[PDB]
């Protein structure tokens, strides 16, 4: 798996899927959970994005399995994805964190 | 007209001939305290008369009662009187009990001369026609309004004066109607006294950088409540700055260079003397455009700062120590990320003066410091006089702040300005949360009955500051229609209120046809009419006409009669 994740094509696919999950995941009430979480993150210069594992398991369960099995690289990929999403909501956020 | 723009030099030469004697001090300048424009105008006059060694006396007068008492005390030797910031809207000869036959010497020969000359110098437009037209002792420094917009009133006044059948009576009523419609008009401000005296100085040729700076301060004192006047007068100041600045530009900074500059001066609150976050947070305009008084406003502000990419730690840093990377990119950052929140009007051009190595300061900040020094610088009919005494004393603190050698006083003024804006913000969020402003179909009343630091609001300037805060907040609310507002503040020691009838104004930066027509404050005539009948121990003495002191018990019936009064 670590070798599977480190493949550039697999890494790009995983990053795209995680970005889609962050941007498009919606819960029962219908509002985007992680859009609001990223708004709050940037607003308080939080530097940390709290991502529920149940959400990651419900949608794209293969990514949740990868994260629970080889978190060393999945966390790096998902950190880059979170930075991209925050820069989408808060452009030029790299100056803050 | 009495004295036009082109003949100010005539008035100055008349003053010089009448009272430029080194033997004694025959010139007395009456200045209205609690007016930055009058303060700067009197500073200009003081410097000008210091150049010509004309002995003069400067008296700060707070109310009309003090003016009358001082004039009664005034000796007959003093043959030149200057009234700065007031006197142009009342019958001064009647108010002061002046009869020209007792002040006339050498009547002959079509000419007349008088033993004392009173020069009124103010900007409130309801010129009293018995002053601008029917009196020779009282000499008004007009700004060109009377010679162009008072022809009909001039004819109506002169016909009635000269005339002391059916057609004659009908025409008299027609003319008297013209005079009456001229009255029953709200008191506005069209010009700045500092600009008028600077025009006089330009006529005499005594203009210099210090006088130009005083002119800029006096004009910028009008930007909060009369932004149309400031926008009208701004090009003249812009031209004067270019004219007076020496050609030796881009030179190295030396401990002696004084530089008037026209550079981006954002419409924030004490930006250079406080943190960026505090400049946005306590700004009147930003508060109006974001409604920071409620809880969600602070979240909006933090979100804006994150959007610009300015960390909160950097944002809350003092402006001097803010990292040069961020401080040099304020223009670009504000261009990118201000139209999103509707704060595009924040970006603005102002005047910034640096004195050698002492750091920059803008006229907007300087007038806030001066106002703070005026406000908090230092049984019932006696403690109030003590308040008047302290209020007069604060005028000299604000006067000494102008001197370049007293920067340690200007810094104290800046600190007081920050404290007063904090107190104003706290009281504003207290008023808007409890919904103290009672909406009406005539005027949105608001009475301060209890709370913290309520002793700050017995000063008319602080009460006007709070009123301007509230009016700016209400002006940016589309749902709330324009309507005059009333503020009151109980003085526990004297058991008296301080009613301050205000005026609404259009949103800043919104230029339309109805915006061009100024809003007129009708509270003066209403207050005077209500007080004339139904004796209620009302004290109408302020030069600011729409401010009265009313007893605690008599406030409610007064407001009831005012509601019944359709004048305003």
């Amino acid at each position: 798996y670590s070798e599977w994740i480190t493949q550039p094509n697999v890494s790009r696919t995983i990053a795209r899927e995680l970005k889609s999950f962050l941007l498009e995941y919606t819960d029962e009430t219908g509002r985007s959970v992680y859009g609001a979480r990223i708004r709050t993150l940037g607003e308080m210069n939080s530097e940390s994005l709290e991502v529920n594992y149940r959400h990651l398991a419900e949608s794209k369960a293969i990514l949740a399995l990868f994260l629970a099995k080889c978190p060393e690289e999945m966390l790096k990929i998902f950190d880059l994805v979170a930075m991209e999403a925050t820069e989408l909501h808060y452009p030029d956020y790299a100056r803050i964190h | 007209m009495y004295y036009g723009i082109s003949q100010f030099s005539e008035a100055y030469n008349k003053i010089l001939r009448n009272s430029s004697s080194h033997s004694s001090c025959q010139l007395v300048i009456f200045v209205s305290c609690l007016n930055i424009d009058a303060l700067c105008a009197t500073k200009m006059l003081s410097l000008l008369f210091k150049k010509q060694l004309v002995q003069s006396q400067i008296v700060p007068i707070f109310g009309y009662s003090e003016l009358r008492r001082h004039y009664s005390q005034l000796d007959d030797n003093i043959n030149s009187l200057l009234l700065v910031g007031f006197g142009g809207v009342i019958d001064l000869e009647a108010f002061l009990e002046i009869d020209p036959q007792e002040y006339v010497i050498d009547t002959d020969s079509g000419e007349q001369s008088f033993r004392r000359d009173i020069y009124v110098l103010d900007a409130h437009r309801p010129w009293n026609l018995d002053n601008i037209f029917g009196s020779q002792i009282i000499q008004c420094f007009d700004d060109g309004t009377v010679d162009d917009t008072l022809g009909e009133q001039k004819e109506a006044y002169y016909k009635l004066l000269e005339l002391d059948r059916k057609q004659r009576k009908k025409q008299i009523h027609e003319y008297e109607g013209v005079l009456e419609e001229y009255y029953s008009q709200g008191t506005t401000v069209v010009n700045s006294i500092s600009a008028q005296i600077y025009s006089l100085l330009s006529a005499i040729g005594e203009t210099n950088l210090s006088n130009l700076w005083l002119n800029i301060l006096g004009t910028t004192s009008l930007d909060i409540a009369y932004a149309q006047v400031y926008n009208r007068l701004y090009p003249l100041l812009q031209d004067e700055v270019k004219r007076l600045t020496p050609s030796s530009r881009n030179s190295v900074k030396t401990p002696d260079t004084l530089t008037l500059n026209i550079q981006p001066d954002y419409y924030l609150f004490l930006l250079r003397h406080s943190s960026l976050y505090d400049s946005f947070y306590y700004s009147n305009y930003v508060n109006a455009k974001l409604s920071l008084w409620n809880e969600n406003g602070k979240k909006r502000l933090h979100k804006m700062f994150a959007r610009m990419g300015i960390p909160l730690s950097t944002a809350q840093e003092t402006w001097l120590y803010m990292d040069h990377s961020i401080k040099r990119e304020l223009g670009i950052i504000f261009d990118k990320n201000l139209d999103r929140y509707g704060l595009q009007d924040i970006i603005r051009d102002g005047f910034v003066r640096t004195l050698g190595y002492r750091g920059s300061i803008s006229a907007s900040e300087f007038v806030e410091a001066l106002t703070a020094l005026l406000e908090v610088g230092n049984n019932s009919a006696q403690k109030l006089t003590n308040l008047r005494k302290r209020w007069v004393s604060n005028f000299w603190l604000s006067w000494d702040a102008l001197d370049d050698r007293k920067v340690e006083l200007l810094n104290r003024g800046i600190q007081l300005a920050q404290d007063l804006q904090r107190a104003i913000f706290n009281t504003g969020v207290a008023i808007l949360e409890k919904k103290l402003i009672k909406h009406l179909r005539i005027y949105r009343l608001c009475v301060l009955q209890d709370g913290p630091d309520l002793d700050l609001y017995r000063n008319p300037l602080t009460l006007l500051r709070l009123g301007n805060w509230l009016i700016e907040c209400c002006a940016e609310s589309e749902d709330k229609q324009l309507l005059p507002m009333v503020l009151a503040s109980i003085d526990e020691n004297t058991d008296t209120y301080l009613v301050a009838g205000l005026t609404p104004r259009y949103p800043r930066g919104l230029d339309t046809i109805h915006t061009k027509k100024p809003i007129l404050n009708n509270f003066s005539m209403a207050f005077q009419q209500i007080t004339a009948e139904t004796d209620a121990k009302v004290r109408i003495d302020n030069f600011e006409s729409s401010i009265i002191e009313i007893r605690r018990e008599d406030l409610s019936p007064f407001l009831e009669k005012l509601t019944l009064s359709g004048l305003l």
